């Protein structure tokens, strides 16, 4: 019944930036706020407790504060481990503790646009009864991008499944792949299939289609 | 005018005789109670110096306007004007070293003599722009006047804007700062005991259990007000509470609604003994802080309310009306008796002491 | 009912610097994303920055990184693009774009005429 | 050093049951109350229940409240969190964390040292093998320049798949995305690389599915039509 309301769903800086996430408690909760950081694949860990005091083992680079109800954990450095999620919990009581949505510190990079490629099902798939066609969205920053199914100039929904490739560790772009299920009597009674793309960096949407 | 010249010797003669005896009744009280002075005292003792070296110049400005044309020398006239264009830049930079001391204070020999130091090379521009015009018939010691003119307005700025800036930025904080902690205090106390009346009239344990929530949350919170024994026994007095608190929520997460009122009605006793005893003295403590900020604050106000005309004036009209020079001349000159007057009316700490001399 | 205007451009010479301004009329440019692209006579629509709701930050091509700045003025409505260190490979006109979608998919369609920007 | 870990993380079918352990060492639990979070795949963390062992004083969440129950041993210093009827929204990992008693400084540090929390994944499907289709190298996507590989697996139940490409031969541009959740409760993934089209037709490109849960290992090769 107190909820924290972690602002930032999403933040996107580079190594010695300055960033700051806000959190909102919906009651006084005191001072009794943490901070705790989690890399994927693996346990939180613990960063501030009691709104600005550090924990003993983390860097000097974190530090809270508390203006009201409003609470603030600040990076003045941002170093190449930072970039994790970092988690805002009130614990005002055993039974009561709640935690934020989260937010994911990114790598901050230059706009690049998907590069987007279809591929048809096979001939051994299609005598399984089940059709699947895919679409690959290739190296493309920021991770904010939209696929549309438009089958026979209609377009589709609940039938298409998307799946994203975290940041990479060489360039820090991200990797998108679409795919779209039907039957075998579906995919027989149509001719065009197309997946349109639109990015930030693309001025017109990217339609690539063929025809079976 | 020529009638305004003739009330003024009259004023400045009483002006001189009270402004004289109002301040070394301050400075025989600075010596009689040197162990009770204060950063703030000895500033205001250093005020209250020179209200008393500007009630000694006060009477040849007495002579000079019975008179009706100035009759000593120019160099007695440099001399006081610099005198008082030393009073008020004294005044003011040291008003300027109360408000940052008391913003250390509250928000967290040597010194004296930098203060008067510093005065007298502000007023060196009144040194030198002043000097007697014998014009449309009148002998009189008026200033009137480019690298004088560039010093004299670079000295005004660092002089002037800088402190009264300063000045308008700390009080207010140091204001708000005492008010925000009155008002959390009192929302703390407000709150432990309008949440035990909720508790005590409730039925349901939906009610019992967010009330709770916000009495441990005001619990935790007047724990943060504040090795000593009185800090022992107000911070245990708040782990007793806030351990009480638990006691009911726990209470109250089992479903026992009757159970967690009956926890809850020793949370009373915890709040009689250990917090509304504290509680009173941490009011206490705030309503004297503000008292004395608001005997700061009214000799802030008064220092500036009458000696800033009188400044104006001068400036303008010797950069380039009778009856607005000798308003103003009276206006400025009546501040050496206003000093000793606040002290003695919201002044706790010198009418108290006063009182004691005379008894002495 | 949306329209968009830009306005600056012009002449620049080698290694100087423009502010172009963008403002739409009939719709907030608040709760939105803004974003500028460049189309050389030549080539075809080029991406140049974009400017996301408040604090979230604003993104930049592989070309334009660190010359380019971009501000935005919610009480205003406009955006202002900076450019430094300008290059004659940069004459282009300077569209100027509204992302539709507030979870910044990419859905541009209010453009605008754009303002021409050349060098020497 | 004083840590915490977990056991008994598994796989169940729903409405089945699962007491999950939590061993602590280097500290006792007669001094720590120890708590329950729960993190589902993608999403966020969220608390289940605490334990107080020397009161005895427990308490769980909404979601979680009749079908869980905690309980302490402080003989073998360990926490089970014995979970009955298990909704499909309760695959998840599960995190022990530790906190200190009112007054004092351990009461401030809220969950100060975790565990490495386990696995629990509710379903109703078996084990079964992947199977693997070739996403050609189409000879119109961008002719001339680079162009896209893939093979595709589909119905496969134990999410843990690896891919590797031409037996581990090509690594630069391979991209093997994580594992997605259909409607048939099995997980599908693709597994895609980048190469140049001047040498589609002249290196041969392999790909290999290897699956433990069920034994299996497939090579399926991929070439334009
Ligand atoms: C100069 C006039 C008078 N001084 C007075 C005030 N001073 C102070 C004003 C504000 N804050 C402080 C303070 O923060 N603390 C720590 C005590 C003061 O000291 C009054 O108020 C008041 O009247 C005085 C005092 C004495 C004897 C004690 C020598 C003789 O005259
Ligand atoms: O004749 C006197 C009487 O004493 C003043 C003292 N005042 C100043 O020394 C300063 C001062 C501050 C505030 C203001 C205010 F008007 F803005 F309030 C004006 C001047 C710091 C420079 C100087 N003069 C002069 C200056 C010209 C000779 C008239
Ligand atoms: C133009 C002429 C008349 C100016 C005369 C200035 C005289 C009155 C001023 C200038 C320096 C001043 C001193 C500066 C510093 C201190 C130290 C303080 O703890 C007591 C007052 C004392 C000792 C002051 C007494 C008054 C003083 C002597």
């Amino acid at each position: 019944d107190i909820q924290m309301t972690q602002s930032p769903s999403s933040l996107s800086a580079s190594v010695g930036d300055r960033v700051t996430i806000t959190c909102r408690a919906s009651q006084s909760v005191s001072s009794a706020v943490a901070w705790y950081q989690q890399k994927p694949g693996k346990a939180p860990k613990l960063l501030i407790y009691s709104a600005s005091s550090l924990y003993s083992g983390v860097p000097s680079r974190f530090s809270g504060s508390r203006s009201g109800t409003d609470f603030t954990l600040t990076i003045s450095s941002l170093q190449p481990e930072d970039f994790a999620t970092y988690y805002c919990q009130q614990y005002l009581y055993y039974s009561l503790v709640t935690f934020g949505q989260g937010t994911k510190v990114e790598i901050k990079r230059t706009v690049a646009a998907p590069s987007v490629f279809i591929f048809p099902p096979s001939d051994s798939q299609l005598k399984s009864g089940t059709a699947s066609v895919v679409c690959l969205l290739n190296n493309f920053y920021p991770r904010e991008a939209k696929v549309q199914w438009k089958v026979d100039n209609a377009l589709q929904s609940g039938n298409s499944q998307e799946s994203v490739t975290e940041q990479d560790s060489k360039d820090s772009t991200y990797s998108l792949s679409s795919t779209l299920t039907l039957s075998k009597a579906d995919y027989e009674k149509h001719k065009v299939y197309a997946c349109e793309v639109t990015h930030q960096g693309l001025s017109s949407p990217v339609t690539k289609s063929f025809n079976r | 005018r020529q009638f305004s010249r003739a009330f003024v010797p009259i004023a400045y003669s009483l002006i001189c005789v009270f402004g004289l005896l109002g301040n070394i009744l301050v400075v025989i009280t600075f010596a009689f109670y040197k162990k009770a002075r204060s950063m703030t005292d000895v500033y205001l003792a250093n005020m209250a110096i020179a209200d008393i070296l500007f009630a000694l110049t006060l009477p040849f400005w007495a002579v000079s306007h019975a008179t009706g044309a100035w009759v000593f020398s120019n160099a007695t006239c440099k001399l006081l004007k610099g005198i008082y264009a030393i009073n008020f830049n004294c005044g003011m930079w040291l008003l300027t070293c109360i408000a940052m001391d008391r913003y250390i204070a509250i928000v967290q020999k040597i010194i004296c003599l930098v203060v008067w130091g510093l005065s007298v090379i502000i007023s060196s521009s009144t040194f030198v722009f002043n000097q007697k015009y014998n014009t449309q018939g009148s002998d009189v010691c008026e200033p009137k006047y480019r690298w004088k003119l560039l010093m004299l307005g670079l000295e005004l700025l660092f002089g002037f804007f800088i402190p009264l800036m300063f000045m308008i930025f700390c009080y207010t904080a140091i204001v708000k700062t005492l008010r925000r902690q009155l008002a959390d205090l009192e929302d703390n106390w407000e709150t432990l005991n309008d949440n035990l009346k909720v508790i005590e009239k409730a039925d349901n344990a939906a009610q019992v259990k967010d009330a709770l929530t916000k009495m441990r949350a005001a619990a935790l919170d007047a724990q943060k007000a504040t090795d000593s024994p009185e800090m022992k026994d107000f911070r245990h007095g708040f782990d007793i509470l806030v351990g009480q608190i638990d006691d009911a929520l726990k209470l109250a997460n089992e479903g026992k609604v009757k159970e967690a009122q009956a926890a809850a009605e020793q949370l009373k006793t915890t709040r009689n003994a250990y917090i509304q005893k504290y509680l009173e003295r941490a009011r206490s403590t705030l309503q004297k802080e503000v008292k004395a900020i608001r005997v700061i604050i009214a000799v802030v106000l008064v220092f500036l309310a009458c000696q800033i005309p009188h400044n104006m004036v001068l400036l303008v009209t010797a950069a380039n009306i009778a009856y607005t020079k000798t308003v103003t001349e009276v206006l400025a000159f009546l501040h050496c008796c206003l000093n000793p007057v606040l002290y003695a009316f919201i002044g706790q700490k010198f009418r108290n002491y006063f009182l004691k001399i005379l008894k002495d | 009912q949306v329209q968009l205007q830009e306005s600056g451009g012009g002449l620049v010479q080698p290694g100087g610097s423009l502010r172009l301004s963008c403002a739409a009329s009939g719709r907030t440019i608040s709760r939105y994303a803004m974003s500028w692209f460049r189309q050389a006579p030549g080539k075809e629509r080029e991406f140049v920055a974009v400017a996301r709701r408040s604090g979230d930050g604003a993104f930049y091509a592989d070309s334009v990184q660190g010359r380019f700045t971009v501000s935005r003025d919610d009480a205003k409505n406009t955006v202002y693009l900076q450019m430094n260190s300008l290059k004659p490979e940069d004459t282009a006109v300077y569209y100027c774009a509204i992302d539709s979608d507030t979870f910044y998919s990419g859905s541009y369609d209010y453009w605008g005429q754009g303002t021409q920007v050349t060098v020497s | 050093e004083v840590q915490l870990v977990e056991s008994g993380g598994g796989l169940v079918q729903p409405g089945g049951s699962l007491r999950l352990s939590c061993a602590a060492s280097g500290f006792n639990v007669v001094d720590f109350s120890l708590h329950w979070v729960r993190q589902a795949p993608g999403k966020g963390l969220e608390w289940v229940a605490y334990i107080s062992s020397s009161s005895g004083s427990t308490s769980y969440a909404d979601s979680v409240k009749g079908r869980f129950t905690i309980s302490a041993d402080t003989s073998k210093n360990t926490a089970y969190l014995q979970m009955n009827s298990l909704r499909a929204e309760d695959t998840a990992v599960y995190y022990c964390a530790r906190w200190g008693y009112w007054p004092g400084e351990p009461w401030w540090k809220a969950f100060d040292y975790w565990g490495q929390g386990t696995l629990v994944t509710v379903s109703s499907a078996s084990t079964k093998g992947p199977s693997v289709f070739p996403l050609a190298p189409s000879s119109k996507s961008t002719s001339g320049g680079t162009a896209a590989l893939g093979c595709l697996v589909k119905d496969y139940f134990p999410e843990p798949v690896t891919v590797s490409w031409n037996s581990g031969a090509l690594t630069s541009g391979v991209h093997t995305f994580p594992a997605v959740l259909q409607s048939s409760g099995l997980y599908s993934l693709s597994s895609v690389v980048t190469v140049p089209s001047s040498s589609l037709g002249t290196q041969t490109y392999i790909c290999n599915v290897n699956h433990k849960p069920s034994n299996t290992k497939v090579d399926k090769k991929v070439e334009p039509k």
